[PDB]
């Protein structure tokens, strides 16, 4: 009944795309009023 | 007008004391206040077909776990002769009861006893 | 063994009380056999507290099956004279007799007799409790962590 | 059990006493059976004190059905023995009879383990007060900021 | 239950002491209703002192009703055999009778199991004494506090 102490792993993930993918993180005080939404310019042509 | 009542015809047999059918219970009828289960004092049953062919059968009367006769698995209605008395026993072998005095007459088949009876 | 059937337990225990017996001229009312009968389920039911008391193999009619007697007890070779004993202790009191001391003392030795082996088998000891450490000269459940019993 | 009714318990009573059963030549009134139901409705009562004492499964009957006679009774197959022997003895007096010293002995034993069941679910230990530490070697409560038990 | 009347009681305990009952052929006599009925009364108050007693519910009659007999006795359904088998107990002296011991037991014990949730309900620890402090593990957590227990 008394288990050994060695987990059979098995599983093996791989994060490339979250991973270079850029992160960011607007300001939280104006994001709470603004109802988690900001807009960015686009290229002007 | 009325000219036919609904009702069952199945007779039901329970214990004397209690409200439970006589399961695999046996039946002797006789001659009025003898003892039914000798052979002697028997008298001549008989299994009324829906067409009314009157088939005799033997003696013990088996009694089925719902308290009606039966015969081949099969509810059946048993008609006598005469006046007679009754001997029930339970499946162990005890006797349930025991009459020595009763009649009741079947209520069906008038047309017959009727064509017998008035006048033409 | 020639009892095998719970006629053959009732038709003992009347023996054996007097009342109806081959050696006193008188014969089984049938009567009376539905109600030993129906003392017998009683008393093994209260015996077999729905598999916490006397285990006898004794098995329980069921109503589809309309004549209880005739059918195998199921006990084992050695649980017959308790259980006729005891009936028959049981049964007596039905005719206002009293079932004489023999039988009673027979009745109580078997009886105890009857639950001698799973009395054995029920005095298990408990595990060891979870806050009581397993100790290092025990290697193995050690290396492994198993520093404390398991417990329950 | 073929005793599936108060009124079989009654009669398995009475068959007990040797006042009346199925063989008997005479027989009790029926006034005199409702009043033997009567006194087994007032005695598993006094027994089941509204959830606090014995715990059987006996089924009260309510007054709108019109006979409380004949109704199931719902105890258990291990229960009818101890319940109709407990009977015989209340009821005796009524018919200037004693129950017997094995009758006696069997309604004592059967009440006994009637309540085998129930006192040991009832042997519960109380929690810890609200006053005794958890232990620094506790690590739920170190979790969740326990230093002293909860007090219920 | 189907006793719920004084004269029900009464008639019960008659029934119990082999006076009045179907069980013999005897009748009730309206003579014999009236003192059991008074005798109740009388047990009733005495039990029941004015609230420091034996609390059963069992309603007191008065003077307005003409027949004390055909009223509810308002005893809970567990308290109706203890209630007649002590009636039975103290009015068979009133025909040169004693009830048999049977009757006696089952009063005792009837009696017992009246009283016991009023024991249990009684048995109340008086609070702390007027001169002890509360500690001061207390005052911490009620920046208020008191230093002593009030009493009483």
């Amino acid at each position: 009944t008394l288990a050994v102490d060695e987990i059979i792993e098995t599983i093996s993930a791989i994060t490339p795309m979250a991973q270079k993918a850029k992160k960011y993180t607007p300001p939280a005080a104006s994001m709470q009023r603004s109802s988690n939404t900001i807009w960015m310019p686009v290229e002007q042509e | 007008t009325a000219n036919v009542v609904v009702s069952n015809p199945r007779p039901i047999f329970t214990e004397s004391r209690s409200f439970k059918a006589v399961a695999n219970g046996k039946i002797y009828i006789g001659q009025i206040d003898t003892d039914p289960v000798n052979p002697a004092n028997q008298i001549p049953v008989y299994i009324e077909n829906e067409d009314g062919s009157h088939v005799q059968i033997t003696q013990p009367l088996i009694i089925n776990a719902a308290g009606k006769i039966v015969y081949n698995g099969q509810l059946v209605k048993i008609v006598t002769v005469q006046g007679h008395s009754m001997a029930i026993y339970d499946a162990n072998g005890s006797q349930v009861d025991y009459i020595a005095n009763v009649l009741k007459y079947d209520p069906d088949q008038y047309s017959i006893e009727a064509d017998k009876k008035f006048k033409y | 063994m020639q009892i095998k059937t719970k006629g053959d337990l009732v038709r003992a225990a009347l023996r054996k009380l007097g009342v109806a017996s081959d050696a006193t001229l008188t014969d089984v009312e049938p009567q009376s056999m539905q109600d030993a009968v129906d003392d017998l389920e009683a008393m093994m039911a209260e015996w077999y507290q729905d598999g916490k008391g006397i285990i006898t193999g004794y098995v329980f009619s069921d109503d589809e099956n309309p004549p209880a007697e005739g059918d195998d007890h199921g006990l084992r070779s050695s649980a017959v004279s308790a259980v006729f004993h005891n009936l028959a202790c049981r049964i007596a009191p039905d005719y206002a007799l009293e079932a004489t001391a023999k039988i009673i003392a027979t009745a109580k030795y078997g009886k105890e007799l009857l639950y001698k082996q799973t009395a054995i088998s029920r005095a298990k000891r408990a595990p060891y409790p979870s806050r009581m450490p397993t100790g290092s000269g025990n290697s193995f459940a050690n290396l492994n962590e198993w520093h404390y019993f398991p417990g329950e």
